[PDB]
C-alpha cells in the first residue's frame, strides 16, 4: 500500500507527513500522485512548479 | 493546506460533493480489515454478536 494500490486501498502521507490507509479513489490517487511529484519539492522549487503545471493540475482537480 | 485540510466528512455527505461522485472522496479503510468487509447494511449488533458468539464456540469446543 506504500507503493501502488493493493486490495483496492493506498497509503497517502496527510499534512503533517503522517501515512494513511485510504480506498484508491481518483481523488486519492490523484492525492498519491501530487505527494510524489508536487509536495514531496523544497520551498524555493515549489512555486515554480505550481505555475509550470497550472493547467494539468487544474484540470485533475477538476476530473477527480 | 487548501488540497488537504478537511478531508474527510466528504464521503459521508456526497450530497455536498460535484456530481455526488464518491470517487473524489477519501475514505479510510484498512488492507487487511478490507478482506471481511462484504456484506453492506449488516446491522452492528449482528456483526459484534457473529464475533463474541465465534468466540463462545470455539472456546466452548475447546476448553468445555
Amino acid at each position: 500500500t506504500y507503493k501502488k494500490p493493493t486490495g483496492g486501498i493506498v497509503t497517502v502521507r496527510s499534512e503533517m507527513g503522517e501515512p494513511i490507509h485510504k480506498i484508491a479513489t481518483r481523488g486519492v490517487m490523484l492525492w498519491k500522485e501530487f505527494d510524489e511529484t508536487i509536495f514531496n519539492l523544497p520551498k524555493n522549487k515549489l512555486v515554480p512548479t505550481l505555475e509550470a503545471k497550472r493547467d494539468y493540475i487544474i484540470s485533475r482537480l477538476n476530473a477527480d | 493546506i487548501f488540497f488537504k485540510k478537511d478531508s474527510l466528512w466528504q464521503s459521508e455527505h456526497l450530497e455536498a460533493v460535484v456530481d455526488q461522485d464518491v470517487q473524489r472522496t477519501c475514505i479510510l479503510h484498512g488492507p487487511v480489515a478490507a478482506q471481511f468487509t462484504k456484506v453492506i447494511d449488516e446491522p452492528i449488533k449482528s456483526i459484534m454478536d457473529g464475533i463474541h458468539d465465534g468466540h463462545i464456540k470455539k472456546l466452548l469446543h475447546q476448553y468445555y
